[PDB]
């Protein structure tokens, strides 16, 4: 089952956090990361097409996020407003998509 | 503007409801329907992949639902327990998405 691990969980203001996706589906074709606990267009950080490596920012994009081909999301120079839940949707070739939510906490 | 129109909006038990989709984006790749107000794989009713016309029953499929190539969802044999919200996610060719939620009631 797709799960998100934040490392570290407790992240000092100004430092960075890496959100790792474990158990990716084999027929993955893209990713979308969202701020909060749900898929929601108003909270899209970044979308990503694996094959072209094309990242597309959304309204929650800060310029401090980087999405990697294994779906990991690095957030740099974190602030108190970055604190909380992040949700990954993995888009698959059959569109039987999967989601997982992770969390970190800025201190 | 992507919208759902429930036909009818308030249905009698045993009858049917069609969730008619208006204003699909250009370059859809396919669709998924969800029970409730949020995209959630566990609540996925059924989907459709345009390129190979693949229909994808999900965990919330109840043997009453049909998805049409225009993304509309037909539910046959409705009951009072179907009353509530239903959410469509459209995946575009570039793997960006749009979500919209409609509702209907059964008396
Ligand atoms: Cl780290």
């Amino acid at each position: 089952k797709l799960t998100i691990e934040s490392t570290p969980f407790n992240v000092a203001e100004g430092k960075e956090v890496l959100l790792l996706a474990h158990n990716l589906p084999q027929n993955r074709i893209g990713y979308s990361w969202y701020k909060g606990e749900r898929v929601d267009g108003n909270s899209l950080i970044v979308g990503y097409v694996i094959g072209t490596q094309q990242a597309t920012p959304g309204p929650a994009y800060s310029g401090r996020e980087t999405i990697y081909p294994n779906a990991s999301l690095l957030i740099q120079n974190v602030t108190q407003n970055d604190t909380g839940f992040y949700t990954l949707q993995v888009i698959k070739s059959d569109l039987v998509n999967e989601e997982a939510t992770g969390q970190f906490h800025v201190y | 503007q992507l919208t759902i129109e429930a036909v009818p909006s308030n249905a009698a038990e045993g009858k049917e409801v069609l969730l008619l989709v208006h204003n699909l984006p250009q370059d859809p790749r396919g669709y998924n329907w969800y029970k409730g107000e949020t995209v959630d794989a566990n609540r996925r009713i059924i989907g459709y992949v345009i390129s190979n016309q693949q229909i994808t029953p999900g965990p919330a499929y109840s043997n009453r639902e049909t998805i049409y190539p225009n993304a509309s969802l037909l539910m046959r044999n409705v009951t009072r327990n179907d009353t509530g919200s239903y959410t469509l996610q459209v995946i575009k060719l570039n793997l960006m998405s749009e979500e919209v939620t409609g509702q209907f009631s059964v008396h």
